[PDB]
């Protein structure tokens, strides 16, 4: 509880980051700015998001599209992630890098709940 | 059957499959299916680009190859 952590609230459906409000299941606060109870076998447990995992980051153009984690950067309790696509890196808020659910399940294993 | 997201006013965002000659109204009907928000209570935008009734997803140019997938916008 108070720990940050990607999750769906859907099957088939995609990871978003947020935090643990509540010990119900969980209660979910994304960072999109919505609050919900999500499933606990739906909730990875990785604050960051390792380097060179694949993820689905929104670019400049308004287009999510898969890339890969290569670095991270913490501006006054606000992260933002260095992706690369296709060879080139960009700078993306943390609410802009999600996980698809092929994506998402890759980390269950290491960072999944429970 | 190409995969869109959809950012509703409440900070949700949704996924939607679309075909590419999908009129506006069938985006809004599907957005009433996923969320029951009326269609006529639907400003749908992208990239500054207002989706209106009458027209097609490929009318504006929004959709491109399997790998991007555009995120849309209700407004207020």
């Amino acid at each position: 509880v108070g720990l940050r952590v990607v999750a769906k609230w859907s099957s088939n459906g995609y990871f978003y980051s947020g935090k643990i409000t509540r010990d119900v299941k969980y209660k979910l606060l994304f960072d999109d700015g919505y609050e919900c109870d999500v499933l606990g076998k739906d909730i990875l447990l990785c604050d960051p998001i390792p380097l060179d995992t694949e993820v689905t980051a929104l670019s400049e153009d308004e287009y999510f599209s898969a890339g890969v984690v290569k670095g991270h950067r913490k501006e006054s309790g606000e992260l933002y992630y260095s992706i690369e696509k296709e060879g080139q890196r960009k700078w993306y808020k943390r609410m802009a890098v999600i996980l698809s659910l092929e994506q998402g399940n890759r980390l269950r294993e290491q960072y999944g709940l429970g | 059957a190409m995969l869109i997201f959809v950012k509703t006013l409440t900070g949700k965002t949704i996924t939607l499959e679309v075909e590419p000659s999908d009129t506006i109204e069938n985006v809004k009907a599907k957005i009433q299916d996923k969320e029951g928000i009326p269609p006529d209570q639907q400003r749908l935008i992208f990239a500054g680009k207002s989706l209106e009734d009458g027209r097609t997803l490929s009318d504006y140019n929004i959709l491109k190859d399997s790998k991007l997938h555009p995120l849309l916008r209700l407004r207020g």
